[PDB]
RNA sequence: UUCGUUGACUGUGUUUACCACGGGGAAUUAGAACAGAAUAUCAAAAAAAA
RNA sequence: UGAUAUAAUUAUCGUACAAGCACUCAGCUAGUUAUUGAGAGACACUCACGAGCCCAAAA
RNA sequence: GGACUCCUUAACUUAAACUGAGGAGUCAAGUAGGUACAAACCGUACAAGGAUUAAUUAUGUCCAA
RNA sequence: UGUGUGAGAAGGAGCUAUACAGAUACAGGCGAAGGAGAAGCGGGA
RNA sequence: AUUAACAUAACAACAU
RNA sequence: UUCUUGGCAUAACGUUGUGUAGUUAAA
RNA sequence: AAGGGAUGUUUAGCCGGGAAGUUAGCGUCUAACAAAAAAAAAAAAAAA
RNA sequence: AGGAGAGCGUCUGUUGUACAUCAACACUAGAUACCGCUAAUACCACUGUAGAGGUAUAGUAUAUAAUCCCUGCCCGGUGCAGUAACAUGUAAACGGCGGCUGUUGACGGUCCAAAGGUAGGAAAAUCCUUGUCGGGUAAUUAUCGUCGUGCGUGAAAGUUGGUCCGACUCUUCACAUGUCGUUUAUCUAAAACUUUUUGAAAUAGAAUUAUCUUUGAAUAUGAGGAUCGAGAUGGCCCGACGGUUAGACCCUGAGCACCUUUACAUCCCUUAAAUCAAA
RNA sequence: AUAUAACGGUCGUAAGGUACGCCGGGGAUAACAGGUCAGAUAAUAUUGGGAGUUCUAAUCCUCGGAUUGUAUCAGCACCUCCAUGUCGGCUCAUUAC
RNA sequence: GUUAGUAUGAUCUCAAAGUACCAGAAGCCAUGUGAUCUAUAUAGUAUAACGGGACAUUAGACCGAACCUGCGAUAGAUAAAUAUAUCUUGGAUGAUUGUAUAUUAGCGGCUAAAUGUCAAUCAAACAUGCGAAUUUUAGGUUUUCCAUGAAAUCUAUUUGGAAGAAGAGGCUUGAAAAAA
RNA sequence: UUUUUUU
RNA sequence: UUUUUUUUUUUUUUU
RNA sequence: UUUUUUUUUU
């Protein structure tokens, strides 16, 4: 494992492009801004980049098993399916990893969502 | 295991796709007589023939962009732009009917049912493509529905 | 008693060795991208108190480029070429831009090694020693007409100069 | 000069150094072409009552 | 009478040789199969048709 | 992931048929000949097959021969 | 046209997974100049 | 009635 | 005919998977 | 969530007979073979 | 299977073993813990039976070993008991119990801890296969007595032991004696030989089967040299790594099979918790 | 956003004994007997030094090297393969100095 | 006057096949039998034997016959016997001996506690199995002739040892027939 | 079927 | 002085 | 019902 003290941050677009890159920065300064000017494809521009100030139980695959087989603590999955259901998915035009939840019979035919 | 996945071949393997025709094929059918150029060629001549076995859909493709010697109107469910082009520049004809799956079997095997079927309605996907080889050139037959044309009137 | 095993002790021992030194000799033609000779960053202690010959780098002539690990490159489709320096006492290496073509016995001399006291000097022996000049060119003596050779990953063994094959014209020489 | 800058950019392509394979990855070219947005440096100033 | 000659089998770097089986004979006994596979720089036969080939189960 | 010998060389008691490296031959998979007696050394115009024939090789020439 | 090559529980005092948003990338530009003497400030552009 | 292994017998031999 | 540039690393980042993130107005 | 009793399964490096100590990615230090390596057989000069 | 010294020690009774050739179990006795009746505990068809057609001088569980003998200190510690709704009591239940330094040394300094081996035994079922001295013998290191340092054990963990007792080690005394230096004579026979009757097994690659020496790291009736005149029966066991099958060690096993503070996973049971019977 | 540092990566923080030892295939009982090796060491002779102190060799102690040999100790391989402290005694024997 | 594929018949078993060249362990699970040998005190439905002696004296007392059992030595160990033969073995009024018919069954029972015993090699019994048994060890593998002709090397496998598995490397390329 | 020993 | 050596399988050393 | 179906074409 690497033991690297280099702390991650994390530069956005001002343009609301969804842009962001990636880089480094030293420990010491820690409450420091980085600003750079960076080409932007979404306007085909040069535009302002800023550090922004980025900040859970997680899931394996064993607790999937579990969770699939016995049926206890389905929450946990029925939260996501929420979120995914909330956010622009299982559409039945344009889409093929998930036009649909189920089929007729109650299957998943698409393997990867 | 070393290799990450690939979703894209599994997921594009799946896909139903036409099936393809060079005009290469056509034309020296058309020679040899097994095709009568003086009426409209379909897919029902196509699959009697023994040209192409017709099971979801022909489409057309032409390669270097060779031009069409002669002139024919053909009715297929899709085309490439090349051959659009080359059919269109002699004054060829392109047509394009709405069939669903049903459809398609009654088309080519009328004697298979005593009741002829009725045309079923396209959806949103097969409306755009409908509208979109419009613009490309081939004549589209198929019914309209009543919230394109009150969106039309409007819009034009 | 006791004995301290050492780290790298067997089994647990490098099986890459380090295959440092040249990799391309004279009258060799290359092009652009192959890596003439082959060197390492890292340097020991007392480098000046040795008898190996590994722990002396050399240097660049003409048409070459130094990468990242000081590994010198060829930069231009032609053939291999050594030099010695009497100002420093290192071989340089030297690449003459050259067309594909037969190499007559006659033409050998072209690719001695030489000694040299300046650059300039290396270059003026360069020219003299070039065949000929991309402006004027010259008349081929049994050029190649057939395709290159397959990718190593399809084939390791392919065949140079089928006859079976067509002929294909040359555009990469020049 | 106590000088500028963010290029530590964004896309198309399957040709190449080494080679059991894997990780082209002890770390190789302008694949010299094509489609966008940035930074740095300009060039020239001959003829003096024979 | 003269000359000449280290039973056989397997393993093994090693005829390895003072290791393992066998008194002899009679009968039995160890690479069987593509309605489903094939030519892949350590080796791949042949017949028919030809941009066309085969036709499954009923019969 | 090899047994003997030739040159170089690491370890060992300049020990041991040991343990391990660099490059040539032989055996392995080689016959018959020489070396007194049991693969590794020398020689070979080196064993498809048959017969009552001639030869410079290691090497020999008092007797067993 | 003459180079690559550390095997054996052999020797040695090998050994540290780390740094940087910049007087650590960095165009252009600049950059250390004997001895003796003064100063007692570990200073090149 | 019947192969081999196995058991017994007869004949055949002289440069000894 | 264009005067430059896709860092720095003599110790270079742990592959694959999970999770997270990203993409689908098409035949 | 705690206790008792049962069932199942695991406990792998390498020198070394065994035990113990030591060690495990990448990178890297220490090397001996000869004379057509000698104008030292075959070369040069000959006023040959 | 006798006389005498001394070590160990409840046998009678059951049985072949927790190491170095020298054991265990059970028991007369005492003591601790649980339990008030549909008792506890056991089998584990659960409104059952045993316990028991019994009732705290009863039933069951664990450890020790004589009728007696005076029988040491410690609850920091797992567990149990109790409840400030986590003080305190149980060592005859549950592992055990120590360093420097100064004057042969009562005594003085300092570190640590819950406590800091008690007494007795003591060259030992324990250290060491020759500790000093005394008794026996022509010699005693074997063995008894004793000293208590050389290492050390250690009290209802069972220590020590008066008297009595002995299929338990050892020292020593007495009678006869072929055990003996060292071997004889007679007889018998489920011993041996001949004949009659009758008739096996282990083994066996083949065979017409050599003495000396030297080759082959194992090894010579079979290989080089020398030498050498055959067979059958009784007898012996020096070789042919003699034959058969008693014992016994190791592994690359990615092989079983048992036991177990592998408590990692699972099951059963007891706490906890929920549900119906139920107005 | 944690692990795989056993870093060609299943570590899943899941350990020991068996003298009650059965089955399978190999030859090693915890000084690794024999053969081979000859470090220590043994035999003969030699040299330096110290005793005998009148005296270097009547005689004795010790050192270096060389030849021969291997009793004993250590080490011990790829070779060999029976059962033990790698024998104690009894009977009966052969060879060399 | 420029595409070359598709489907049969042979051979073979090369990461195919509810068998895969053949033979050959310990052992697990399921369903049954066994208390006629042996262990538990023969548990009253039943039940037998013990001659004598010491002024031992109602007792774990002593000698001793029957009865149970069998120390040591010898022989046998292919047996007169797969635990026998001789002799002064020990107990013998008591956890004495002996008997008809009965109970406890293997994921077990018995056990005055040895891993001793349950139908004469039980740290987990015996019988049957279309539940048709597994092996990096190891044995065997059957007619001839001809052509060609190896390795004991490398990475990886926490890397082994008596070459296990996977990859790479190693083979049919050339030649060598002649007179002014 | 032995050789050597200057002047 | 030389022919005669590990000829160390035996005889022989005939020079 | 399965497979195949030139990338060349004055």
């Amino acid at each position: 494992r690497s033991r690297s003290k280099r702390l991650f941050v994390q530069l956005k677009s001002a343009a609301m492009t969804n842009f962001c890159y990636v880089t480094r920065k030293s420990p010491e300064k820690k409450n420091f801004r980085i600003a750079l000017r960076k080409y932007d494809p979404g306007v085909n521009k040069h535009v302002m980049f800023y550090e922004a100030r980025l900040p859970k139980k997680q899931i394996t695959l064993s607790l999937q098993r579990y969770i699939r087989w016995t049926g206890k603590q389905v929450k946990l999955l029925l939260d996501k399916v929420e979120k995914a259901w909330e956010y622009g998915r299982f559409q039945k035009y344009f889409d093929n990893q998930a036009p649909l939840l189920t089929d007729r019979r109650g299957r998943a035919v698409p393997r990867y969502k | 295991r070393r290799i990450p996945k690939w979703p894209d071949a599994w997921l594009a393997r799946q896909r139903k796709v036409l099936e393809p025709l060079n005009l290469a094929k056509l034309r020296t059918f058309i020679e040899s007589g097994r095709l009568d150029t003086r009426f409209t060629i379909t897919q029902r001549h196509l699959n009697d023939s023994r040209c192409v076995k017709v099971k979801n859909g022909v489409s057309l493709f032409n390669v270097n962009d060779y031009p069409f010697p002669y002139k024919i109107s053909i009715e297929v469910a899709g085309a490439d732009q090349s051959s659009i082009d080359a059919i269109r520049r002699v004054g060829g004809e392109v047509i394009i009917v709405y069939r669903n799956r049903l459809n398609l079997r009654a088309h080519i095997k009328p004697y298979k049912f005593e009741v002829l079927p009725k045309t079923a309605r396209p959806n949103l996907e097969m409306v755009h493509y409908l509208e979109k080889m419009r613009a490309r050139g081939c004549v589209v037959k198929y019914v309209k529905p009543q919230w394109l044309i009150d969106e039309e009137k409007s819009l034009k | 008693a006791s004995y301290r095993r050492p780290s790298r002790a067997s089994p647990t021992g490098q099986a890459r060795k380090p295959h440092v030194g040249v990799r391309r000799l004279a009258a060799e033609y290359v092009w652009p991208g192959v890596v003439l000779v082959k060197q390492r960053k890292v340097i020991a202690f007392n480098v000046e108190t040795k008898r190996r010959n590994r722990h002396f780098k050399l240097y660049p002539g003409e048409n070459v480029k130094v990468s990242k690990v000081t590994n010198l490159v060829a930069l231009c489709h032609g053939r291999v070429k050594f030099t010695h320096d009497v100002s420093r006492d290192v071989l340089v290496v030297n690449v003459l831009p050259e067309r594909r073509e037969e190499l007559l016995r006659e033409d050998l001399w072209r690719y001695r090694t030489e000694h040299v006291r300046s650059m300039e000097e290396n270059r003026h022996i360069c020219f003299l020693r070039r065949k000929a000049v991309r402006m004027f060119g010259k008349e081929l003596v049994n050029p190649p007409t057939k395709p290159p050779l397959r990718p190593f990953y399809f084939t390791k063994y392919d065949s140079w100069e089928n006859p079976a094959l067509p002929d294909v014209p040359q555009l990469d020489d020049d």
